[PDB]
């Protein structure tokens, strides 16, 4: 996260770290949506251009964390994966269209002050809140600048951007399964996701029922916090029917 | 699911975090 | 750069 701030304790209790067993290293962010299910970006698990194709046994998820590198004894919980599920039409060849994946945990995680699930949006919450100028919140342990890693989880609030501005900012083909967020050059304020923030959540607090909803997943960008560029996020509601099918099937 | 999105150290105690009001102010 | 995690989780 570029131009963010340190998270408060318990501020993002659905935050999940994807962790490689060997070598022990951070791979991605992710989010807790129930006691058994974790949501992330498909490119965190499968990206052939970089020879990335992880299997369950390569990975752990660490839940309830704040510190990036410390083992947070009596606070974080570490879970193994039962199964990975990637969207069947995830487009790793071109533009990361449908950049979404689910991970089922081998055993349910116990909720605590530091571990708690986020909501997934219904059609009406999405229609009401996914509007240009409305701000969401992005969290992660990724790089603090383009060219430099944080001690603790970072948080930044960013406005959703009008779709024509998103399209005109890039040569990559945008789809309805994406939205973009960030400040414009004239707006003054700054901030963005960066490498290492992949798969973390873009959340909004509904003013109707005072609950946090995950509207997006950190998906892609070109550089970090560049003027005239924006970060792109998987549109979670657009792909919710797939999410539901997987959770019901399994 | 029933309790989703309500944080133990914030919503469940009626405490606000330091920047959530910035989000609310944008929902015009 | 990461503090070692309990061996229990890597088995
Ligand atoms: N910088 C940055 C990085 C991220 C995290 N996601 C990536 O790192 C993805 C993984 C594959 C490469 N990738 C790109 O974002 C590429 N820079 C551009 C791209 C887009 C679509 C297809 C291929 C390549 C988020 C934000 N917001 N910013
Ligand atoms: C990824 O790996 C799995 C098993 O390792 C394999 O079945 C699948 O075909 C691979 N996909 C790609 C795109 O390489
Ligand atoms: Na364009
Ligand atoms: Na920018």
């Amino acid at each position: 996260i570029v131009e963010g701030s340190d998270a408060e304790i318990g501020m993002s209790p659905w935050q999940v770290m994807l962790f490689r067993k060997s070598p022990q290293e951070l791979l991605c962010g992710a989010s807790l949506i129930s006691d058994r299910w974790v949501l992330t970006a498909a490119h965190c698990l499968l990206y052939p251009p970089w020879d990335k194709n992880f299997t369950e046994n390569d990975l752990l998820v660490r839940i309830g964390k704040h510190s990036r590198t410390r083992y947070e004894r009596n606070i974080e919980k570490i879970s193994m994966l039962e199964k990975i599920y990637i969207h069947p039409r995830y487009n790793w060849r071109e533009n990361l269209d449908r950049d979404i994946a689910l991970m089922k945990l081998k055993k349910p995680v116990a909720f605590s002050d530091y571990i708690h699930p986020v909501c997934l949006p219904d059609r009406e919450t999405a229609a009401s809140l996914l509007q240009a100028g409305y701000k969401g919140r992005v969290t992660g342990w990724g790089n603090l600048k383009e060219t430099g890693q944080p001690s603790v989880l970072q948080v930044v609030n960013l406005p959703i951007v009008e779709r024509p501005v998103c399209k005109d900012s890039t040569r990559i083909r945008i789809t309805d399964n994406m939205f973009c967020a960030g400040y414009k050059p004239d707006e003054g304020k700054r901030g963005d996701a960066c490498e290492g923030d992949s798969g973390g959540p873009f959340v909004m607090k509904s003013p109707f029922n005072n609950r946090w909803y995950q509207m997006g997943i950190v998906s892609w960008g070109e550089g970090c916090d560049r003027d005239g560029k924006y970060g792109f996020y998987t549109h979670v509601f657009r792909l919710k029917k797939w999410i539901q099918k997987v959770i019901d099937q399994f | 699911e029933a309790d989703c999105g309500l944080r133990p150290l914030f919503e469940k105690k009626s405490l606000e975090d330091k920047t959530e009001r910035e989000l609310l102010e944008s929902y015009i | 750069d990461f503090e070692e995690i309990p061996e229990e989780y890597l088995q």
